[PDB]
This record gives structure tokens, sequence and C-alpha cells, in this order.
RNA sequence: GAACUUGAGUGCAGAAGAGGAGAGUGGAAUUCCACGUGUAGCGGUGAAAUGCGUAGAGAUGUGGAGGAACACCAGUGGCGAAGGCGACUCUCUGGUCUGUAACUGACGCUGAGGAGCGAAAGCGUGGGGAGCGAACAGGAUUAGAUACCCUGGUAGUCCACGCCGUAAACGAUGAGUGCUAAGUGUUAGGGGGUUUCCGCCCCUUAGUGCUGCAGCUAACGCAUUAAGCACUCCGCCUGGGGAGU
């Protein structure tokens, strides 16, 4: 596996980057693992805050289907 | 604050007392100022018709603004006063125009803040607005029953009550007592909760000082006799000895309900406390 | 300031050499040392530390030492001072001990003579 | 941030014009991040986190407070009239 | 330096649209903002409903403002009908 | 008394973090209420029964009220002196790590008493009370069943302020410092390779794990995060009961 921040060189993931959070949640909604992402543990940190942020103002979903 | 005195005598034993830290000045304002006597609990006809009223300390009334019907002028708050017509204290307000009014002081109020009361304004604690104008959880107090009759409900001292819902001509108001209820919502309310908040926690201390605050003594039915109450009588102490306690006129008074069957005012009542 | 455990931990894993920051009893202890023969040379470099150059003690040239089983303990904070008549001698001979004087050291008969017992090893 | 108290109290006893670590520099930083951080404490009176850190800064200032006294004597009166100290 | 976000309500008219934006804007301007950049997203589908409002018209704003005026952003946010939801969040 | 910079601090530049305090906000689910549809069960157990249901339950749909806790993220992952800390946002605020060495020049370590913090339960005053649930009741079970199981259910659990000061408060391992084979994960950094980066590789600091030398151990085991080799200071032990009386 391969980090797509550290691969990408992305430094800062925004919560209204709707479109990049998209490839890290499942189709019913739920936060995708390190283990299937295979994303770094630092950004795993800053994409979940980015998540709940999106969530927060509807741009994601809590739960659907 | 609460000030707890120490035990000095078995008067004070227990007796605690506001600090008044809230008070801002000692002097009333004269213009606003009526005169108030005593009645002793009687009727026109002189007749004693409530009980263990009597005595207590001379006052004067002062004119409160319950209307708060001075829209779009500001105000700022002078003082805040002792009252001892009621449990809150007072806020003197300095109208623009030269107007003095007073209002209830709503927990917070600083000497300086600026108030204002009509549809335009901010929510702001002591300002007064029409009900459909309130948020939906804004915390309010001296809600009006009638459109330009006065604040009637939720007055006293540390008491708010909370807006729930608006029904177009009604607004839902979760009352003090917990009375979910429908009001006009053209009927005005303040912002706020009533300050004097600690008011409940004062130990009384002693008899007499009920007696400043003209209650006289409540005797207790059962050391009457049956002439006299419905518990009176028996030989040596009695319990009630009765299907139920009774009240002096004779209608039970433990549980049973007397708000008038057929009140005009059960459609507005939404949930009961 | 205890080399003493730095050779004991050394000597234990049979090591070649060690560096141990160097101070003036510490290197005067190290020539007492090396009266038998550990120590081949040092490196003194511009001194930034004083002690820095260490003492770069070389027990341990060859692959087996033949002056192995080097073996300390007397060295407590608690200070412990010898009489010249009562001082002690390492398993009757066979060991010494770094008695500490205004001017001398070493054997019983540098204790009578030298004078000041002060400090005591093993 | 203010290298205002930096300046102020590095000049005062200056063994350097860009001294940083003169007692009398850490002292004062000290001195200041203590008082704000009391009335922090003023509102916030159950943050006890916090306020082991409070401890601790007293105690490290206490502690270059006696190395003063027992170095230059003069030097640590100046000190704390200025700071208005006690001790 | 902070971000604000705010989704306003979709039964809104292109003039009265623009009277709350304009509004809210002067609630930061006016209590000591400076508004370094704005955005309009525009009308979004919203990943669920709010006060029976499926959609509704996203609106970003920087500001660089000292708290107060953030703070007030809020107290009116929350008051007002016409936004729906709101966030403040600081810049990195 | 005079020096020094290796300890210990400061400055400067980075880094990560469920560290703490305050205010506000979000979604899911449970419960209750109202209403629509619908009709005879539901629920529960080892098996039952008490319960709840034709005064229409359960199920299903919609809305309302309220409280509490924060799926996924989530990891011998992180942070904290310990207790502990897990939705989001802002406000205030503590510490740690890395790098740089401009500055200070033993300013350090430990620390009886003292002062503070300290899970849960408990206590006081005033709130709140969905869910859970000591007590208590009923149903079972049983020789009995003041239990386990079932159905209810009060305090309490939650909040504010105050008190209490204890836990197998555990790593059953006091703090500080140095020294003494390796191998391999992982957290946050740093430097340096050929390389445009990504990436790979080497080195390195501080954590956090596993395996394992020497050494230690009554044995089990510990092993650079020592229970090894040392030094400093504190706390504690001296057969079992009686008695933490
Ligand atoms: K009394
Ligand atoms: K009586
Ligand atoms: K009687
Ligand atoms: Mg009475
Ligand atoms: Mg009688
Ligand atoms: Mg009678
Ligand atoms: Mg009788
Ligand atoms: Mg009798
Ligand atoms: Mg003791
Ligand atoms: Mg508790
Ligand atoms: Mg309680
Ligand atoms: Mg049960
Ligand atoms: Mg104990
Ligand atoms: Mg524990
Ligand atoms: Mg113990
Ligand atoms: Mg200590």
């Amino acid at each position: 596996k391969v980090c797509y921040f550290t691969s990408n060189g992305i430094t800062h993931i925004d919560y209204k980057d709707v479109d990049l959070l998209k490839k890290f949640v499942s189709e019913r909604g739920k936060i995708l693992p390190r283990r299937v992402t295979g994303t770094n543990a630092k950004y795993q940190r800053k994409l979940t805050a980015a998540i709940k942020r999106a969530r927060q103002m509807a741009l994601l979903p809590y739960v659907s289907g | 604050a609460i000030k707890k005195y120490k035990p000095t005598s078995n008067g004070r034993r227990g007796m605690t007392t506001s600090d008044f830290a809230e008070i801002t000045t000692d002097k009333p304002e004269k213009s606003l100022l009526a005169p108030l006597h005593k009645k002793g609990g009687r009727n026109n006809q002189g007749k004693l018709t409530v009980r263990h009223q009597g005595g207590g300390h001379k006052r004067q009334y002062r004119v409160i603004d319950f209307k708060r019907d001075k829209d779009g002028i500001p105000g700022r708050v002078a003082t805040v006063e002792y009252d001892p017509n009621r449990s809150a204290n007072i806020a003197l307000i300095n109208y623009a125009d030269g107007e003095k009014r007073y209002i209830l002081a709503p927990k917070g109020i600083q000497v300086g803040t600026e108030i204002m009361s009509g549809p335009e304004a901010d929510i702001k604690v002591g300002n007064a607005l029409p009900l459909i104008n309130i948020p939906v959880g804004t915390v309010v107090h001296n809600i009006e029953l009638k459109p330009g009759k006065g604040g009637q409900l939720v007055r006293s001292a540390g008491t708010s009550a909370q807006v729930l819902g608006k029904e177009g001509k009604y607004v839902l108001v979760r009352l003090n007592s917990g009375e979910v209820r429908m009001i006009l919502s053209a009927c005005r309310a303040s912002i706020g909760q009533v300050g004097n908040e600690q008011h409940e926690l004062i130990n009384i201390g002693k008899a007499g000082r009920s007696r400043w605050k003209g209650i006289r003594p409540t005797v207790r039915g059962s050391v009457m006799n049956p002439n006299d109450h419905p518990h009176g009588g028996g030989e040596g102490r009695a319990p009630i000895g009765r299907k139920s306690p009774m009240s002096p006129w004779g209608k039970p008074t433990l549980g049973f309900k007397t708000r008038k069957k057929k009140n005009k005012s059960d459609k507005f009542i939404v949930r009961r406390r | 300031a205890d080399m003493l455990t730095r050779i004991r931990n050394a000597n234990m894993v049979r090591h070649e050499k060690l560096e141990i920051p160097a101070s003036k009893l510490k290197r005067e202890i190290a020539e007492i040392l090396k009266r038998e023969g550990f120590i081949r040379d040092v490196e003194f470099v511009e001194d930034s530390k004083q002690g820095i150059i260490r003492v770069f003690l070389k027990y341990g040239q060859n692959n087996e030492r033949v002056i192995t089983g080097l073996k300390r303990i007397s060295k407590p904070g608690l200070r412990v001072y010898a009489k010249s008549n009562e001082v002690p001698r390492v398993l009757n001979g066979l060991g010494i001990a770094i008695i500490s004087t205004s001017q001398g050291v070493l054997t019983d008969k540098e204790a009578r003579a030298k004078q000041a017992g002060g400090e005591v090893l093993a | 941030i203010t290298q205002e108290r930096k300046n102020q109290l590095i000049n005062e006893f200056k063994t350097h014009e860009s001294d940083t670590g003169s007692p009398e520099v850490q002292i004062a930083i000290l001195t200041d991040s203590i008082n704000n951080l009391n009335e922090h404490l003023r509102t916030h009176k159950k943050d006890h986190h916090s306020r082991r850190g409070l401890l601790k800064m007293v105690g490290k200032r206490r502690n270059l407070l006696t190395y003063l006294r027992n170095k230059d004597v003069t030097r640590y009166r100046e000190l704390i009239n200025k700071l208005g100290l006690r001790r | 330096k902070y971000e604000v976000m705010y989704i306003i309500r979709p039964n809104i008219d292109e003039e009265s649209k623009k009277a709350v934006i304009e509004r809210f804007n002067n609630v930061l301007t006016s209590n000591g903002a400076e508004i370094t950049g704005t955005k309009d997203w525009g009308k979004r589908r919203l990943a669920y409903e709010i006060n029976d409002f499926r959609d509704g018209f996203y609106q970003i704003v920087n500001v660089q403002s000292d708290a107060a005026a953030v703070q007030e952003f809020d107290r009116l946010a929350k008051i007002s009908d016409d936004i729906i939801r709101h966030i403040v969040v600081k810049e990195e």
C-alpha cells in the first residue's frame, strides 16, 4: 500500500474539499481504516478531522444506505 | 451571595441573608414612588379574608414598568435597587429623552448597560420584544398574556421561561412552573432570567424576621377545637382522624385539584405541570 | 564521577577500551591502575569541555587480557577516612587500595610513611 | 509575545547586548507568565492541570532568585524592587 | 485568521439573499474584522435535511479579526432564521 | 576568590498530541407523548410466569419533548505527575519532543513534616432525570433461595458549588544520574545519501512494544522502558493470628 497524501505531496486537508474526502468513506458513510486506505497515521488524523467538519455542515453524510 | 451569620445567639443560629452585592444605591427615585398601606388580610367589608397577614415594615410602592412600551428609544441602566414589594431587584432606567422608569432587574444586568424595547431590538438581557420576534429557546421573563396589559408571568427572583415554538398567532412557552402554554405572539416578553436568584436560599432564622415581612403565626388545625376546624378536638394529640386532611372550610386539602373545571384557558394549556 | 563502574561493566564484557570523563583524581587513579599495565596512550584534544579527552583506559589491547577480573567496591559518598596505622590490604595482598593522602597512596607501608589515609578503595 | 520585557531586564544587568539567559531576564519572563497565568486561574478556578504549571514556574523563579541572592546581593535587591517581589 | 462557512435557507430570493449576506458581512466588519476574501459555493444538496431544507446556499467568508467579531457572528447566526448552519474554523 | 560548558535553565526555529478550564453546536439510538395505517399478540426464559396488549399493544410511518453517551476514525496509537483524557467549533491555558547553540554559567538531585491533586462509591445544597439501576416489589428457580434468571423499580449514575481522600489508585517494580550485546515493529522529529520528487537506503533523538546476550534471580522470570553494574536522597518490611482491632 501507499499513502495518497504522502505520495501526492498534500500537507493540508481542507474540510470543504469534498471530492477528496469521498475517497476515504464507505458507501454507508463510515470513515475507512488505515488498513484499507493505506494512508499515514498523521494524515489519518488530519483526514478524520476534515471528515467530521464536513459532516457538521452536510458536505458529507453521517449515514446513507 | 448569601452571607451566613455566626451563632452569637440562639436567634441568629442558622440565619442567612443576602449580601445585597448587586444593589448599587440605597435611595429610590422619588418620582416613581407611591404610598402603600398595609391591609392585614382584610377586605372591603373590614373582615379577615386571608389568614396570617399582618404588620411588618412600612413600605413605599415603586412603580415598575411591566409594559415595556418605549419602543425604539434606548435606555441606560442607572441603578440596581432593593424593592421591598417583590423578591426581584429593580433597575432604574434613564431613557434618552429624560423619562425615568423602573424595570425588573434581570440576572446579569449592569449599571451602564443600554436596554431597548420593541420588535427591532436585539436579543440581549434586559430588552423586551413581542414574542413573535423572540427566537425559539430564548430564556425570557415578564411575559404578557394580553397585548398591552403588561407582563404578568415569570417575575419573581430567579424565575425564567423558555420559548418552545411558534403557531402563527400563538407562541408556545414553557413557564417557570413547567407548564407549557400558548401565549399570543403579540404579547411581549423581556429577555433573560429574573435576577436575585439566591433569594430562595435565605434561612429566615428567627420568628421575629417573619413578623417584619408581615407574616402572622399559623395555628395548626389539629390544636383548634371542633367549632374552629375539622381537625379540632380530640383528647391529647390526635391524628387527622378523617378520610382526608381538610382545610379550615371543610374541603380536602391534600391532592384535591382546585383549578375550575370548564376554565376558558384550558384550550391554551398544552402540557400541565 | 565513578570510573569504577565504567571499568567493571566493560571488564565484565571483556571490552578492549573505554572512554571515561577526565578529572584530576580520575586521571591520578587511572595511572595508579596503569602501574600494573593498562592504558597504552590517550589523545589530548582541543579543550571544549574539561574532560572531553576522557581517560581512554585500554586494559584489553589483545583478545584476552593478561590482567583480567578487575574488581573495585569501596567508593561511598559517606566518607571513609583511614588511619595510617589501620590501612587495609585487599585480599591480604593481590589487591590495592587507593588511599588518598596529602602526599602518598597505595600500600600499608605507604600509610604510616606517607600519612593521611583519606579515601579508601579496593 | 514581548521582547519588550527581554530588552528591559537585559540592559539593567546585561552580560551581553543580546543577553537572553541572565537570571534577571529569566526571572522577569517567569514573573510575566506567572502573573498572566494567575489571572487565567481567577476565571478558570478548577483548571488544576494548568495550575500545576504555575507551581513549577513559581519554583523555577524561586530557585533563580535564591541563586542571585547567594551570588550578587545588590543585583538581587535591584531585581525584586523593579519586578515588585518580596521573597 | 478565520474561515466562516454558512448555509442559507433555499427559500430565498436573490434580492433577500444579498440582504442576508451583506448584513452578516457588516456584522463582521463593523465589529473590527477585515474580510480578506469571500466565495459563493451557491445552492447545494445537503447530505441530510435541516429545518426542513433538503438543499441550501453555501456561503464562505475569510476574516482576520480578533475573536470578538467572529464570536458576534455566531450569536447572530444562531438567532437568524435564514442562516440554517454555520461554522467558524481557525485557519492554519 | 577566579574560570569553564558537558548538567540545569533562557533565546531562536520547527513538531505532534482524547493535557486542562469555559461557552456554544452536531448527528445516531433509546424512552415518553400525539397522530395515521393495521390487529392479536408482544415480551421474556433452560423451560416458564409476572408484565405490556382489543380502553387497539407489538410492528410500521410521521412529528414533538427531553436526558445521557459520543458508531466508523481507533492503533501493546497519542497526551497527562498520577487519577485520568475520545463528536464538532471557538475562547483561555499547562507541559512535552526535535533542531539550533545566541545567552546564563552547578543556577542541580532528592525531599520527613507541610501544601496541593486524586477512579468509583458516598455526603451537603440546589438543579436535572432518557437509558441504566444498589434498595425494594412481583414472577420463577430451589429442600430453602432474603441469590444467580425474568418483569418492574427508588437512591445513584448527569450538572453547579462544597465535602470525602480511598481502590488489585498495579508495572503488585519510589525519584535522579551514569554505565553495560543484539534483532524487529510502531508514534512525533532531525540530518544525510544517487534521485525531479514520490520512494528507497543509511544515520540519529525522544517515546511506545515484542524477542534476546552478559549479568541477576528461590524459582518464575527481568534484561538500554533492568529485577544488571553503580552512586545520591526518600518511603517501607522484620513469623502467622489477635488487628489495621
Ligand atoms: K435561629
Ligand atoms: K403552627
Ligand atoms: K387535640
Ligand atoms: Mg398561611
Ligand atoms: Mg386545645
Ligand atoms: Mg366539624
Ligand atoms: Mg379529630
Ligand atoms: Mg391518646
Ligand atoms: Mg513518614
Ligand atoms: Mg462519583
Ligand atoms: Mg448528589
Ligand atoms: Mg434486574
Ligand atoms: Mg491503600
Ligand atoms: Mg489504574
Ligand atoms: Mg501498592
Ligand atoms: Mg520531586
